[PDB]
């Protein structure tokens, strides 16, 4: 149950954590050995994971997938690629944290799940938020620079961590705009 | 007499159950919840406990259980887990502060759990119950700030009415606990931390308007609602950069209490800056703050504003 | 302990495999099925992702390795220049694989090479092979 | 039994020590397990728990009727006098956990020092309720019982009175 969860959160599923495209990650919900109390916590922990997998799939889907081969801002574009380059670097601390937990588990052979909940619970809030930034991009087929504004309106976020988190991405995306403006001018 | 069947749970198992419940968890076999009401499970017995006394202590923990649950349900609702462009901007600042308080509480409960699992040290129901007594002191106050600030009017239709009120159940109840005593200094330091991270939105909006010269808000959160600002500048009161005529009022609309002393200066620096154009306020309060002195603490916030009005309007 | 193999799987090694054969029928990657010594499936899936990287190295190391032979009529003088440069990159890529601490956590090794893993797969696709 | 009582003395009443408004934690049963007379010892012991149950109901409502910043200061105090009566009920169990022979008497002896602080701190609280000493005349009813004479209840009431003086040294420091 312990190393197994880190494997799942890291983004590779296992029988105890059944990936369903509709259900993201889902516990079997029935193991006589484990009482119902720990189940809910796992589900809660799974949510962070459900988002980790979706993000990677999307980043993989539009980033480096082709050597620039009806490509359009929703489908593709130098800006769309820039959003992906940033999304993975903003998610980097989550990777470092998961890595660190293992070192402690290597350090001690009996650490409760609650201990896991405490260390990963700062990400429990940043990940859901970043989700809408992307979700708006896909539905509205936001094209080209219009993406630069879509994040900026969510730059007024009421969570200080999220604000810093998204701000990093705009800095990355501006780089390209500054890059294209670097020529026509 | 007929004996009734009971589970015979161990006293050690009960401690693990409460620590999970005191933190956010649902569907625990003990403290079964039915309708937003956590209630002691009907049948649990222990070797060294009579059914009635165990019911008494457990029901007593479950009551604290109902408060932490309701706060967890609110935090959940406005975390993004769920209109089109309606960032309330104050409920988000309040829940975020509430979350910071819930992180530290969940960690003390983690330490108690670690000792319970891998040691020969005796931890029993009475030891932990009295160990948490400072955290249980904080929860009863926190439930009160919430049950008035967000639960005073259950339909809760208007949006300006909700934000002004919450900033006014926090500026009001901090004065209430200000002169209570100097014994614990716990309740006030907690309420004050909720206050700074719930006014952070309003003081971002004020500073943006005092030098950028554009009042900028959604959900009509601010108290000087610029309802008449859309078409007035075509006219060149008629200058309603702040149509306070539709903003603050005694009854139809509302004004937050802390800003009444400096309200007149803000509007007039605000209009002045916008006319001057047609040709770090949160990060200044916190620095001066870091050096019963509650009203005097709010006195050190004003000179930052008096400087802007004296310079810009001049 | 098993990871030591994975480290050198970045370079071509045979503990795992890229059999030049019909997918599955003879084409293969060393794997443990049903009974295994501490191998839940996701470990195999994680091992499979590194493998993807490895297959590319072998094929790529091959695409550049083939020298001109002093009689490359099909390719031009300029094609022979491209390959030479590619190898210089491949050599730098190989050096980073060797530099990896012999001692590292299993999951930690993949998270460390992820940026490079995609970087190369992209380099791979850039060339048709 | 030694965990039912060592929690019955605390706020949770339980089946043995039934609670009632006219009289508190009065166990009334003939039990084969306890000796016929341990109920007489328990009745004497029950007097202490009844006031501890009641003192917390009063601190609860404070901190038309009584109201003020002083009832938010006498009440914080009633928590500190009661603190060495909480730690001294935790230790009783710790000794009781290992030693399997110690009997009720050890509870009697260990909790006999709390039959002088508790009965004479209960009249100060009924005085503050029967008469609405809500304003600054609350300090008078602590310093009128603080001269005292039973020494255990003489420093206890001193702990409560000084706290009041700290609220009365902050209003009178902002003024002057």
């Amino acid at each position: 149950m312990i190393h197994e969860l880190l494997l799942a959160l890291s983004g590779y599923p296992g029988s105890i954590f059944t990936w369903n495209k509709r259900s993201g990650l889902q516990v079997s919900q029935d193991f006589p050995f484990l009482h119902p109390s720990e189940t809910s916590v796992l589900n809660r922990l799974c949510r962070l994971g459900t988002d980790y997998i979706r993000f990677t799939e999307f980043i993989e889907q539009y980033t480096g997938h082709v050597q620039q081969q009806q490509g359009q801002g929703g489908l593709h574009g130098i800006y769309l690629r820039a959003f992906c380059t940033g999304l993975d670097s903003v998610l980097q601390p989550y990777r470092q944290a998961l890595l660190d937990l293992e070192q402690e588990f290597l350090g001690d052979p009996h650490l409760s799940i609650s201990h896991v909940n405490y260390f990963l619970d700062q990400f429990q809030l940043l990940f859901p938020s970043v989700m809408v930034v992307v979700e708006q991009i896909k539905s509205q087929k936001i094209h080209g620079c219009q993406i630069l504004e879509t994040v900026y309106k969510h730059s007024c976020g009421g969570l200080p961590p999220v604000r810093s988190a998204l701000e990093k991405i705009l800095a990355v995306c501006h780089g390209v705009m500054y890059k294209q403006l670097s020529a026509w001018m | 007499y007929v004996p009734d069947d009971r589970v015979l749970v161990t006293e050690t198992q009960v401690i693990r159950e409460t620590l999970w419940l005191l933190s956010g968890v649902k569907k625990l076999f003990i403290f079964q919840l039915i309708d937003g009401k956590v209630t002691v499970r009907n049948n649990i017995i222990v070797t060294h406990l009579t059914h009635s006394c165990l019911r008494s202590v457990l029901e007593q923990i479950a009551a604290y259980g109902q408060v932490v649950f309701r706060l967890q349900e609110f935090i959940d609702e406005v975390m993004g887990h769920s209109s089109t462009e309606a960032p309330f901007r104050t409920y988000q600042a309040f829940m975020w502060a509430l979350y910071k308080y819930f992180i530290s509480f969940k960690e003390e409960l983690a330490e108690i759990e670690k000792c319970i699992i891998n040691n020969d040290t005796t931890i029993t129901l009475a030891i932990v119950v009295d160990k948490l007594a400072p955290r249980l002191s904080q929860l009863k106050v926190l439930h009160k700030v919430f049950s008035t600030g967000v639960a005073e009017v259950p339909p809760d239709t208007r949006n300006v009415v909700r934000a002004s009120h919450l900033l006014n159940t926090l500026y009001k109840a901090i004065l209430e606990y200000d002169n209570v005593g100097e014994a614990s200094e716990q309740t006030v330091s907690l309420l004050f931390s909720l206050w700074v991270e719930t006014v952070r939105p309003y003081l971002q909006t004020v500073d943006e308007w005092i030098v950028h010269g554009h009042l900028w808000d959604g959900a009509r959160e601010f108290i000087i609602q610029r309802n008449k600002n859309v078409p007035v500048n075509h006219r060149d009161n008629a200058s309603a950069s702040s149509g306070s005529d539709q903003g603050p009022s005694s009854r139809q609309h509302t004004m937050v209490s802390f800003l009444k002393p400096v309200l007149k200066q803000i509007i007039m620096a605000g209009k002045s800056m916008q006319l001057l154009k047609n040709l770090e306020l949160d990060d200044v309060h916190d620095p001066l703050l870091a050096i019963t002195f509650e009203l005097t603490l709010r006195s050190c916030l004003y000179p930052h504003i008096d400087k802007q009005y004296l310079d810009c309007c001049g | 302990e098993l990871v030591k193999d994975v480290l050198n799987v970045l370079i071509g090694v045979v503990s795992a495999t890229f059999s030049l054969c019909q997918p599955a029928q003879a084409f293969v990657v060393k794997r443990g099925v049903h009974v295994s010594g501490a191998s839940p499936e996701s470990i195999s899936s994680l091992l499979s992702e590194v493998a993807e990287y490895g297959t590319c190295y072998t094929r790529l190391s091959h695409f550049s390795l083939q020298p001109v032979l002093d009689s490359l009529y099909s390719k031009g003088l300029v094609f022979q220049a491209f390959t030479s440069g590619l190898r210089r990159y491949l050599q730098y890529y190989r050096a980073c694989v060797l530099s990896t601490p012999p001692t590292l956590s299993l999951l930690t090794i993949g998270f460390l090479f992820k940026k490079l893993g995609r970087q190369l797969r992209y380099l791979a696709e850039l060339c048709g092979v």
